This record gives structure tokens, C-alpha cells and sequence, in this order.
């Protein structure tokens, strides 16, 4: 188990970590989260209640240093920082936990939401698409935009997720265009999985990736990410076995964990729609298929 | 974006522009067999091509040999446009090629947009007018040339014969509309109209009557009234 202290809460904010989280009121004694699940990436995320705009966060692994936050009264922000002494480090966590100014990372044991959710994520892929590499951990919030997006301003703030396309050279071989286009086999398999990701479970990670930060922080280009990959697979008609299974199960704590009232700007109809009944892998995805139904019976 | 009313003028610019209509590239005739079930049997049909400011029409034969062994063949013949458009974009020296294809159906945009990948320049561009060009299949010299071929084969035509002469762009382009317009809702009439007077021939190498600049204004109003009756034939106005 392993904490991310705080050194102090001055502003009112609402704390979260991974999927659970916690209101802060100004100057309260808060002063970190202790017995972090040790094993899988993990998202440390804000809002202050001044600026229901603008939510932001740290991904993090806690195996790659001691991290810790604090507020910066320059730039109005909690700033994820790394302490370098760790003997400095575990004096600070013993004694907040001494005089218990934590909270406990609530996590059930029955419950293995979180590892379903981040099954494929790994911090060393994180930090290829967030750049930043004087941090071991990776800030996130509701503006950033992507590379596709910047290419229809600033690449140092830049989501460099892997640009897909559906109508590029890329996707669509010279001779082959009618079938590369109605059935994605190729740019999927050849281009995408043994190309660029090399596995499925790089591919994977990535789109867990994109759902995560459009849940957390509403990104909106990481919605059109995570869309974009579920719709090249299921547009595919060639998708090994296991990939198809694995999806299905990916998909379902997605869904399962998304807000209900925010379906509605998370939940891209024409792609669900595409992929539940209209494309080669509509019979591909029954857990899926039968919780979007029983709970967004609307969009479809 | 889409081609309207309002920027109707742009057509007749000079930057260069085509009209792309599928609408005849797949023709069936629909028959019952011997079981009694329905079958289609294909006969050949066209792309129309068309730059509205010159006249000048690519005419491209689809010879039913395409479709033999092939399913899916509505969807099919979208993509076989987009191709056989693209290779005549290609095969145009760099200076003819067009700025923009206008496509007359909005099904073509994803398979042209596709096969003009190289062409990233070429801007591929829907439109709200409802243009009656499927009825090219009434002018009679575009109808024969396209039974009769026995292989793929482009024919070039101007579909304006030599009105350009005498008028502009934008008035050769409303009389083919019209006319074609006509021809679209009632073909009989149309074409009794555009040859009730055997001393106005068709020379050799046009499509339509040699008529003086009086006599396209007796037809052009006859093609409208015969427009308009049809029109409260078909709603009871």
C-alpha cells in the first residue's frame, strides 16, 4: 500500500482518485490518501468549487517514486510533485498518518472495477502520449486538446494519441479502396495493431486511456479517441478472438462506470449504434450489448 | 459545402468544375422467371460528367460486363464511379483537372472522397439543387451510344452543341435543365415538342435541333408550360 500526501488544502475543491472522491473545504486539515492499491496505474484528479470549469489531474504509478501534492498559490493549482529524499518523504507520511489527517483509498475488496478499467494501461505509454519527461507522473485536464485535433496550437499541452482516420492513405491501400473502406481488416491488423501499437495490448491501453480522461476530466478529444478505436475494430471484419472477447469486457465496466447523467455528450450515437447493430461485430459484444440497453435504452 | 440557389453562379466561374450524376451507371430491367420469382437482368449504362461552364461531357459506358459475379450491386456502383471518375482526373493534363467535383447524389461523397485521396486539393462537394440529369438516358444519341457498346468506352460530347456562340454559360446550363427538366416529367411530350418540325434538323455532330434564337424562345416556353401542367396532374392543383 502506498499515500500521496498533501501538504495543505487552502482552497475548496473536490478531491478525486481513481473513481472515488471526497469534498475539501477551505483550510480543512486534509493531508493525503493512503493505502493506494499498489499494482496499476492511478489518476489523482480536481475541482475547485470556485470553477466547475476546468477539472485536472495527475496520472501516476506510485512504483516509480514518492509523489505528493501541493497548492500553488501563483498558478491556483494542486501540483503533483516528487520527493526525492525518501527518508524526508516517509517522516511526512508516518506522522499524517499519526495524527490520521488521511483518508483511506476506499476500495472494496469484492470490487475489481478499477483493475478493469485500467487492465492494459501502463504509465510508460501515458507519458508518450502526455510529453512531458522531467515528471515521472502526467497532468491532464478538460482543455487539452489532441494532435489530430491541433491539425484541423500549442504542442507542448498536446494529447499525442495515435491519429486515426478513416478516409487517409493511411487507412486505405491504392486498388483497395472500396474493400479497405467497408471493412477496416487491414488498417486495424496490419497497419494499426502490427504497425504502430505492435499489440492488442498497447492498443487496448490507449483506448482505456481516452475513456478515462473523457470520464474524468471531460476531454473531448479523448472521447473522439476512444470512439474512433472502438469503430475501427468493430468496422473490422478479420479481429483475432481473443481481442473481440477482451473488448467486450473493456466496453462493459466503461459503460458500467459512466455517470447517467452524462451519456448524453460521452456516448457517440451513430458509432454505439454502428457497433451494436450494424457492423461485422455486432454479435460480438453481448455484455455490452445488454447493459447499453438496459441503461441507455435512449441513445439506441 | 453544398451547392444551392444561393451560390448557383459559382458554376459558371472559371475555375473549373464538374458535375458527377450516377444515377444511370446501374440499370435493370425487372422480370419474372420460369419459378415465377423475380430477377433482374442488367443492360449497359453511363456516368455523366459534366463541366457546366464548356459543355463538355465524359461520357463513361459501364458495359454490364462489369457487374458479372459481383455482389451488392447498387452499393457497387458507387465505387465504380469513384473510380472511373478518378482515372479520368488522372488521365486530364494538371491543368484541366477540375478544383471540385459536385456530386448529384450525396451517397457518392464517401467512395469519390476515397478514390480522390491523391488529389487533396480537389474539393468533393454535395448539393442541395435537385438537377434532373438522369434523364440524359432521353437525349437519343447519348441513349444509342450506350446501348450499342459492346466494351467499356468514354465518349466526349458537348452538350450544349454550339449554343455557347451565341449565349452565356448561365443560359445554356437553364436551357439544358429545362429541357432535361421536361424530358424527366414527361419524356412523350418533350420529345414531340423538340421534333414536331421536320425542317429543324440535328446536325451530325450535335445532340439537339438547329434551332434559331426565336425558336429556342417558342420551345424553351413550351418545355415550361408542359413543366407546370404536369405538376398539377401530380398534386391535383
Amino acid at each position: 500500500m502506498n499515500t500521496v500526501p498533501f501538504t495543505s488544502a487552502p482552497i475548496e475543491v473536490t478531491i478525486g482518485i481513481d473513481q472515488y472522491s471526497f469534498n475539501v473545504k477551505e483550510n480543512q486539515p486534509f493531508h493525503g490518501i493512503k493505502d493506494i492499491p499498489i499494482g496499476h496505474v492511478h489518476v489523482i484528479h480536481f475541482q475547485h468549487a470556485d470553477n466547475s470549469s476546468m477539472r485536472y489531474g495527475y496520472w501516476f504509478d506510485c512504483r516509480m517514486g514518492n509523489f505528493y501534492i501541493q497548492y500553488d498559490p501563483k498558478d491556483g493549482l494542486y501540483k503533483m510533485m516528487e520527493e526525492r529524499d525518501g527518508a524526508k518523504f516517509e517522516n511526512i507520511v508516518h506522522n499524517f498518518k499519526e495524527r490520521q489527517m488521511m483518508v483511506s483509498y476506499p476500495k472494496i475488496d469484492e470490487d475489481d472495477t478499477w483493475y478493469n478499467l485500467t487492465e492494459f494501461v501502463q504509465m510508460d505509454k501515458i507519458r508518450k502520449i502526455v510529453r512531458k519527461d522531467e515528471n515521472q507522473f502526467s497532468y491532464v485536464d478538460s482543455s487539452m486538446t489532441t494532435v489530430q485535433e491541433n491539425e484541423l496550437s500549442d504542442p507542448a499541452h498536446s494529447l499525442n494519441y495515435t491519429v486515426i482516420n478513416f478516409k487517409s492513405r493511411e487507412a486505405i491501400r491504392p486498388g483497395h479502396e472500396m474493400e479497405d473502406f467497408l471493412d477496416k481488416s487491414y488498417y486495424l491488423n496490419t497497419v494499426m495493431l502490427q504497425g504502430i501499437f505492435k499489440n492488442s495490448s498497447n492498443y487496448f491501453g490507449e483506448l482505456q486511456f481516452a475513456f478515462l480522461n473523457a470520464m474524468f476530466f471531460g476531454n473531448y478529444g479523448s472521447s473522439l479517441q476512444w470512439h474512433a478505436m472502438i469503430e475501427l475494430i468493430c468496422s473490422s471484419a478479420t479481429v483475432p478472438k481473443h481481442m473481440l472477447d477482451k473488448l467486450d469486457e473493456i466496453l462493459y465496466y466503461q459503460i458500467k462506470t459512466l455517470p447517467e447523467q452524462y451519456s448524453d455528450i460521452l456516448l457517440n450515437e451513430r458509432v454505439w449504434n454502428i457497433c451494436l447493430y450494424s457492423s461485422f461485430q455486432k454479435n460480438s459484444l453481448h455484455n455490452t450489448e445488454k447493459i447499453m440497453e438496459n441503461k441507455y435504452p435512449e441513445l439506441l | 459545402g453544398a451547392m444551392n440557389s444561393s451560390n448557383y453562379a459559382e458554376l459558371f466561374n472559371n475555375d473549373i468544375k464538374l458535375f458527377v450524376d450516377d444515377t444511370n451507371v446501374y440499370r435493370v430491367t425487372v422480370h419474372k422467371t420460369f419459378e415465377g420469382n423475380v430477377a433482374t437482368k442488367a443492360i449497359n449504362g453511363c456516368i455523366f460528367t459534366l463541366n457546366p461552364k464548356t459543355g463538355h461531357l465524359f461520357l463513361k459506358i459501364i458495359h454490364t460486363s462489369v457487374w458479372a459475379g459481383q455482389k451488392r450491386l447498387s452499393q457497387l456502383a458507387k465505387w465504380k464511379t469513384a473510380e472511373e471518375v478518378s482515372a479520368l482526373v488522372r488521365s486530364l493534363p494538371k491543368e484541366e483537372q477540375p478544383k471540385q467535383i459536385i456530386v448529384t447524389r450525396k451517397a457518392m461523397l464517401d467512395p469519390l472522397e476515397v478514390h480522390m485521396l491523391d488529389f487533396p486539393n480537389i474539393a468533393i462537394r454535395p448539393t442541395e439543387l435537385r438537377l434532373p440529369f438522369s434523364a440524359a438516358m432521353s437525349i437519343d444519341k447519348l441513349s444509342d451510344v450506350v446501348m450499342k457498346a459492346t466494351e467499356p468506352q468514354m465518349v466526349l460530347f458537348n452538350i450544349y452543341d454550339d449554343w455557347l456562340d451565341r449565349i452565356s454559360s448561365y443560359t445554356a446550363f437553364s436551357r439544358l435543365t429545362l429541357l432535361l427538366r421536361a424530358l424527366k416529367t414527361n419524356e412523350e411530350s418533350a420529345k414531340m415538342i423538340l421534333l414536331s418540325d421536320p425542317t429543324i434538323t440535328i446536325k451530325s455532330y450535335h445532340l439537339w435541333p438547329s434551332f434559331t434564337d426565336e425558336q429556342w424562345i417558342t420551345i424553351e416556353s413550351q418545355m415550361r408550360d408542359l413543366i407546370l401542367t404536369e405538376y398539377g396532374r401530380k398534386y391535383n392543383v
